[PDB]
């Protein structure tokens, strides 16, 4: 879960704020590069 | 939505060749796993519907809805009130959905790796079974 | 069915609330969990 | 979505000729990493969702949401205030 | 001056609830701070 | 015809903008201001 940055114009110019968004895929690639990390050590260890 | 897919399960489910007795079960069980796991995480294509008051516009509740889903959830018998602090809220605690649909996938990996370890072991002792097999066979 | 906790983030700082869900998945789980179990460690006591 | 592509596993996964212990993983390897590859810029075909304020008409969600996206993003634990400036923030 | 005091409340609030927080401002305590100094926390430095 | 300065508050800080105002007021207060200097200065030379 984070916190986004976000950007307007105006004649106030940086005029940012921020707005905490959800994020689903960091479920997935911490669901997996571990799966993936052992599978390639291992295919690392067994070509040599 | 409906859709059913036979290739995937005749292919391993029949063709690598043995009949050996009961260790077919890996196979069966990798099947099993397998599909369970993936049809879970198919979230039935509503994976979980939440309560909130009236004033969200809708593109909250398509949020909230998510947020709900990741940041942990929690159970309480009903009428307890609360209470406060973290305590007695959070005591009974039920999130496995970080849990059952990968780790399902990781379960049939391992039912399917023994049989890898044997083809690799058996070619290891340089006398290959399957060859005979074949042909004496046939 | 369950109550699932929530933040928001203003000037005071992290003014959460609750909002309870239903939970549609629990029902599978918890149909399913059962049958595995049987089917699992019959596998086992067959295999060993 | 559901979609599954047999012919373009047994293609490269069988076609190439030859039995070499091991280092079939380079194929079996080329195939995870193909695949999962693809399937996560499929986008699950909802990428990231936002919390927008309560005014914008919606077709502000369906930017800030991109907008988000793409400049970038971070954490904080979650009492902290922000502090100020880029640092305690970023 | 019959507007005691107005308040800015976020976009979601119905107009039946302004006219509350207007009030509801107006009897409960109020404060000031200079402006650019977040509100810090606990009731300290806010109040 | 002026251009007013405004405030909000966020987690991002000062957050301000400018949005510009008809002003009717200086309509009138230099439409007077001539007359009644004029009948000021007036009257304190008159009562010197």
């Amino acid at each position: 879960i984070v916190h986004c940055d976000f950007n307007r114009r105006r004649p106030a110019s940086v005029q940012l704020d921020t707005v905490l968004c959800v994020l689903t895929l960091n479920i997935y690639y911490e669901k997996l590069f571990i799966f993936l990390w052992f599978w390639l050590v291992f295919v690392a260890v067994v070509s040599t | 939505a409906i859709n059913s897919v036979n290739a995937l399960i005749s292919r391993v489910f029949v063709q690598p060749k043995g009949d050996l007795a009961d260790r077919l079960n890996s196979r069966v069980t990798v099947v099993i796993l397998a599909v369970s796991s993936a049809l879970l995480l198919s979230s039935h294509f509503d994976p979980i519907t939440c309560w909130t008051p009236a004033q969200f516009n809708a593109q909250w509740v398509n949020f909230v809805n998510q947020y709900c889903f990741v940041h942990g959830t929690y159970f309480v018998p009903l009428d307890q009130q609360l209470a406060f602090e973290e305590e007695e809220r959070t005591k009974v605690s039920i999130q496995y959905y970080q849990w059952v649909p990968y780790v399902f996938a990781l379960q049939a990996f391992l039912f399917y790796i023994p049989r890898f370890i044997w083809k690799a072991m058996i070619a290891y002792s340089g006398y290959d079974l399957a060859a005979a097999v074949k042909y004496v066979d046939r």
